[PDB]
């Protein structure tokens, strides 16, 4: 076992779990799911004596809510067992236990509705409306709505209550940034978008609305049912380990159409 | 943030 020397001793035995995820999305304007993935990784923080049996359950449905697992990779101390039993003896400090894509079942947190209402062709009316889908008890941190806007904008007037909102001329884009925000909550903006004239012939190609955010939860469903430790040598119980998990899901890409 | 695995 060339990944754990064999000295190890803490009084204070004590591990982190941390489940990261990255969730994808592609919405079409009349609301359809185009696309959706969830990329993530486990990593795991351990202090812990000696050299210990390690064994990670989650809510993996082939085993409540209970989750579908497309693939995944895992660190080489992982026992590769098809009863789909995660063993190991961890690494000590940090490590990445395992990778994991997942495409069902997604819990996307954001649910975003564009409005755009064309003036003659001297401006934009854009209504936007985001709607946070989870507990209320949980905020989203971090929350960016980027609104893109026409090459022949003069100028832009936006509106909202809740964050603050810039255009950015260089971006092309209207800029909306909202610290914190709750489950089952809806906020909109309003933007008014002051066009110079332009080729009347030649359309503007509408990109999509996209988002940034960050949510305490994993969007593939994922929870993590137990971490189980057993060291035979050594006199420490598994319920002698304190333990810990959080989630930590962000946007990767995350765009909806208008 | 962290919570107690229960």
């Amino acid at each position: 076992i060339g990944w754990r020397r064999e000295g190890i001793k803490y009084r204070r035995n004590e591990l982190f779990l941390d489940v990261l995820e990255s969730v994808n999305l592609l919405m079409s304007p009349q609301g359809q799911v185009l696309s959706a993935h969830v990329s993530g990784r486990v990593v795991m923080k351990s202090y812990l004596s000696g050299m210990p049996e390690c064994k990670f359950g989650m809510n993996d449905k082939i085993v409540k809510q209970s989750i579908a697992i497309d693939d995944c990779t895992f660190h080489q101390c992982v026992r590769l067992s098809k009863e789909r039993s995660i063993s190991f003896i961890p690494p000590d400090g940090e490590f990445e236990l395992m990778r994991y894509r997942t495409t069902k079942d997604i819990i996307l947190p954001f649910r975003v509705i564009p409005l755009v209402r064309e003036v003659g062709r001297t401006k934009l009316e854009v209504k936007v409306v985001i709607k946070s889908n989870f507990k209320p008890s949980l905020l989203a941190q971090k929350i960016e709505v980027r609104i893109p806007t026409p090459l022949n904008t003069s100028g832009v007037q936006v509106i909202c209550m809740k964050g603050k909102a810039k255009y950015k001329a260089s971006e092309n884009a209207i800029v909306w940034k909202i610290k914190r925000m709750a489950g089952m909550k809806e906020s909109q903006i309003s933007a008014e978008i002051e066009l110079l004239p332009t080729n009347d012939k030649k359309k503007w190609a509408r990109p999509p609305i996209s988002m940034n955010f960050e949510v305490p939860f994993a969007p593939s469903g994922l929870k993590v049912r137990y971490l189980k430790v057993f060291e035979p040598k050594l006199n420490y119980s598994d319920h002698d380990v304190i333990k810990w998990v959080r989630y930590i899901g962000r946007s990767g890409i995350y765009e909806t159409r208008c | 943030q962290y919570k107690s695995i229960l």
